[PDB]
């Protein structure tokens, strides 16, 4: 009716305005906008409410007062290195963050789809392969290792990258973060404040040959483990220290007590020397009554 | 049916509006939709014009949850989350703090952060915290404003298992922002400057995890059951024939040897708490029950059966 008319025009105008709002809203929502199929108004509204939850919504692994977006920015601002996902089967790089270009000087496009092994130092392909062999991120799924990866523009065609990640699954893959660590030690500990010193553990056969070295050793001495293993500790000691050290060696074989060496110089990979101090003991296997190895805790000295 | 869709619609609109910033709580469907569109839009605009280009960078793969990406990144970065009132009172801290600084979250929460920073560094840090005060428009999220972003370095006391060792510090870097609460606090990712490549796994994610091995009379692995790989990473063939002692933490060797002597003597035993090196280069804390199996006919020792329990850092430290 004529009377009801003006009112039903207010109704149609409010309805059209509302629908246009829902369409705009939908275009702003990633989830909604993506879908090719048209969405129902109530569903666009539900999805928009959930997205809005991730932005301002609404403690397990994050404080209750932070939204998901807040947590994301908080983490990315602190981020370093690059994330990569490699297929365990064939070693194919299924993904890599653009930050990789900063590290290796390769872009995402360069790497995605390639075989990870084409970008490793040949002497590392095997070790990394061992890492990909498979066994809410569980301790057993964790992988962590150094290797040398090819840098685009070069003696500097490789850089030592440490990767920390977990094996993940229809396809099994490694999701990891690779970081390029700075070797040298700036901010040498101040006098006022007792700071924890850097250390690494090595184990040695009776005659001094490296039979084990821990991951921290690559960080400190720049050698990869396979480079030290099977070689004699005496190859690395500075000649002025060889005498003293051999004397501690001979002594440590004669006792079950810990022996602490004097400071000494150790030749790292670039041929320079750092200063270490080691605490040694000959561990005896109580089942065999035989010395299993000399266990050495090596502390970097300022 | 129209009343049901109208009511569900109203519920959605009211929920949407409740999430809207500002003092005024607008109820008008139209107003709420307008303001929600404005918010999402200012958020795309801001996240596209931010200072840190790292926030726009492609980092996390779609198939990876936020939770897992956060755990992974924090591990890789030797970092934990920390939220402290401008007062200096810690109100939140990530579980990973335990593997990085050897404090339990309960040691930190409801405590002053200054108890963990050398006194010489107190005033400066006080400044950082007290100085910055900002008012945020409803339209623009506080954490998106450059003025609210901040980084600074200082030392933080490490916890310990033995009180004897002298107080020892880690140089760390706070990367965080100021945020308002329903007071004002500073929330940050705290990263250790000294990379930690090998750390202790301080919580048993599973309610309880357990696995079995058998060792020879030389202490070499002879058996590792199907429960072990999801815990320690290694498949049996990777450790079989290798000495158990290769996997123990240096500081535990001595004690473990003593336990084994006791075992050789009595035929049964329980180890002290000790650390075992997983394939992924984490120390997990274990406690092991042992017994020697003897040959059915000649009665000589044949092998040792070991039942390994994974234990939390809280239990190890408690005693």
């Amino acid at each position: 009716k004529n009377a009801r008319e003006a009112h039903s025009q207010i109704e149609k105008r409010r309805r059209d305005k509302m629908n246009s709002f829902i369409d705009e809203l939908a275009s702003l929502v990633p989830t909604c906008n993506a879908m090719s199929r048209k969405l129902d108004k109530l569903t666009v509204l539900r999805m928009a409410v959930q997205h809005m939850k991730t932005l301002r919504g609404a403690a397990n692994y994050k404080p209750t007062f932070l939204s998901d977006d807040e947590l994301k920015h908080l983490i990315l601002r602190a981020a370093d290195g690059f994330l990569f996902v490699v297929g365990c089967d064939r070693g194919k790089i299924l993904f890599v963050s653009e930050s990789v270009f900063k590290i290796l000087n390769y872009s995402q496009n360069d790497l995605i789809g390639q075989s990870l092994f084409d970008y490793l130092h040949p002497k590392d392909i095997a070790k990394v392969k061992e890492q990909l062999s498979s066994s809410r991120l569980c301790s057993g799924a964790r992988r962590s290792f150094f290797c040398r990866m090819k840098c685009n523009r070069p003696r500097k065609s490789f850089c030592t990258i440490h990767s920390t990640g977990y094996l993940k699954s229809n396809l099994s893959c490694l999701v990891a973060i690779g970081r390029l660590h700075s070797h040298m030690v700036p901010q040498p500990a101040n006098g006022e404040i007792r700071v924890k010193s850097m250390e690494y553990v090595s184990r040695h056969a009776i005659d001094g040959k490296f039979v084990f070295v821990d991951q921290r050793a690559t960080a400190i001495l720049a050698y990869l483990p396979q480079e030290l293993l099977g070689t004699s500790c005496y190859e690395y000691f500075h000649q002025d220290d060889i005498g003293h050290l051999a004397e501690c060696h001979r002594q440590v074989l004669q006792t079950r007590e810990k022996i602490t060496t004097n400071c000494y110089k150790f030749k790292i990979k670039d041929g320079s020397f750092i200063t270490l101090r080691s605490r040694w003991f000959s561990f005896m296997n109580p089942w065999t009554k035989e010395v299993e190895y000399i266990v050495s805790t090596n502390t970097v000295v300022l | 049916s129209e009343k049901k869709r109208r009511d569900q619609f109203n519920v959605l609109i009211k929920e949407l509006g409740s999430m809207l910033p500002g003092n005024a709580r607008k109820m008008d469907k139209s107003t709420v939709l307008q303001k929600s569109i404005d918010f999402l839009r200012k958020h795309k605009e801001t996240t596209a014009q931010s200072d840190a280009s790292e926030i726009r960078q492609d980092w996390k793969p779609t198939f990876l949850s936020n939770e897992e990406f956060t755990q992974l990144m924090l591990e890789a970065l030797d970092g934990f989350f920390l939220a402290i009132m401008t007062d200096g009172s810690i109100i939140y801290v990530s579980e990973s703090v335990t593997s990085l600084l050897e404090h339990l979250p309960s040691d930190l929460v409801d405590q002053s952060i200054f108890n963990f920073i050398p006194e010489g560094e107190h005033s400066e840090v006080y400044k950082i915290l007290s100085t910055h005060l900002l008012e945020s428009d409803s339209l623009t999220p506080e954490y998106l404003k450059s003025k609210n972003q901040l980084e600074f370095c200082c030392h933080m006391l490490r916890g310990t298992i033995d009180p004897k060792e002298p107080s020892t510090y880690e140089y760390v870097r706070f990367i965080g922002n100021f945020k308002s609460l329903t007071r004002v606090c500073f929330v940050a990712t705290v990263r250790l400057a000294t990379p930690q490549f090998i750390k202790e796994m301080c919580t048993v994610e599973e309610p309880n995890e357990e696995f079995t091995s058998r060792h020879s009379l030389e202490w070499k692995f002879l058996f590792l059951d199907h429960r072990a790989p999801p815990i320690i990473g290694y498949l049996p063939f990777e450790v079989l024939g290798t000495s158990g002692y290769d996997y123990y933490h240096v500081d535990d060797l001595e004690n473990l040897a003593k336990c084994h002597e006791h075992l050789m003597q009595y035929g049964k035993g329980k180890s002290c708490y000790y650390r075992f090196l997983t394939k992924g280069q984490q120390w997990i804390w274990l406690q092991t029950h042992y017994y020697i199996t003897y040959h059915q006919w000649n009665s000589r020792p044949e092998f040792i059966v070991c039942t390994h329990t994974v234990v939390s850092y809280a239990e190890v430290r408690a005693e």
